[PDB]
């Protein structure tokens, strides 16, 4: 019955430190930078996560900038922060407290897929719906998560709430500024990120999202491979060989590299039989080569996929209210204010 | 499977 206590900063509102205390801790996970642990604040009872970043003495850790800033239904919610010493010796490390959340997306498709069952769909909207709503939220403020999928897709599998996480590749990205082209994790990365651009922008975390959508309809990542080479492969016998005119919309240095020559496949042909039309339809506004062509975060949630769940009467299959799906804020909506017609209705 | 986390309610693999 060990109480731990340490002088910490909440992650929003008042700047003053305070004590907080914390009992109950056990190992959850591995982290880059240290072991993950559970704790129960000794205050309210609320299980958090404690993970460990490496502090730059010459940069403010843009992470921790980031989760300061956020304030969303469907993002983690960054508890409190403080410093302490760690795995490495000499080293000072940042320790981010996170509402802990017991699932995953990708647990919950695990248990399906090798129980060689579908996901049921309603599950599939609820959970894309909100992956869209937080997309739409941190790229309104110019950050791009650059590393979504499914492990980052944290759930409460009672209520069907989904809380995006994993912030600590994030960045706001400036236009004309280059960024590194190494994020982003194998099986989720956009072409113009295999293609190893340095001048890509927040669609490429639209593509993420339509591998998480299509792995969840097919039971198994869509575009699978430990090179680049091989997803590539795999990404051109779905989408078939990118025109030259696709391969300069993603990184003109790929032009003139001789590619497999691969007609595409039907999109119809890529799911099973019953995969409801829709989530095919959407799935093929997000997996498109172009970058400016795939569907930003507000147009995904205004597709017609998303349409059963702005029925006044739809429950999850347990008889529990949907959780919360449409508390636009102004902030949220202004990449396109009048979407707020299909997105809000009548009902909400 | 890469997991998140050691355990889960939905088993182990
Ligand atoms: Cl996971």
């Amino acid at each position: 019955s060990k109480v731990t206590t340490v002088v910490a900063t909440p992650g929003q509102g008042p700047d003053r430190p305070q004590e907080v205390s914390y009992t109950d801790t056990k190992v959850i996970g591995n982290g880059s930078f240290g072991v993950v642990y559970q704790a129960k604040l000794c205050d309210s009872g609320e299980l958090v996560a404690i993970k460990k970043v490496l502090q730059d003495k010459r940069f403010k850790n843009r992470e921790l900038q980031i989760m300061r800033k956020l304030d969303h239904c469907n993002i983690v919610r960054l508890r409190y922060f403080f410093y302490s010493s760690g795995e490495k010796k000499d080293e000072v490390y940042l320790n981010l407290v996170l509402d802990y959340v017991p699932e995953t997306v990708y647990r919950v498709a695990r248990h399906y897929s090798r129980a060689k069952q579908t996901l049921p769909v309603i599950y599939v909207k609820l959970y894309m719906y909100q992956l869209f709503r937080s997309l739409a939220y941190i790229h309104s403020f110019g950050i791009c998560h650059r590393d979504i999928k499914p492990q980052n897709l944290l759930l409460d599998p009672d209520t069907a709430v989904l809380k995006l996480c994993d912030f600590g590749s994030a960045k706001q990205l400036v236009r004309g500024e280059p960024n590194v082209s190494y994020i982003c994790s194998r099986y989720y990365r956009a072409p113009e990120l295999i293609f190893g651009a340095t001048d890509y922008t927040s669609s490429i975390d639209v593509w993420s999202a339509g591998c998480v959508l299509a792995e969840l309809l097919l039971g198994q990542p869509i575009f699978p491979g430990d090179s680049g080479v091989d997803q590539l492969v795999e990404i051109i016998k779905v989408l078939g060989t990118p025109t030259r005119e696709q391969i300069r919309e993603m990184n003109p240095n790929y032009t003139e590299f001789k590619f497999p020559q691969i007609k595409a496949h039907p999109w119809t042909k890529v799911f099973r039989p019953r995969t409801p039309p829709e989530a095919i339809a959407l799935c093929s506004r997000l997996l498109e080569y172009t970058p400016t062509a795939r569907l930003t975060p507000l147009e995904a949630c205004a597709h017609s996929f998303f349409d059963e769940l702005r029925d006044p009467n739809v429950k999850l299959p347990n008889g529990r209210d949907t959780p919360a799906l449409f508390n636009f804020t102004t902030q949220e909506l202004s990449s396109n204010p009048p979407l707020a017609t299909i997105l809000i209705p009548p009902h909400a | 499977x890469d997991f998140r986390f050691f355990y889960s309610r939905y088993g182990a693999c």
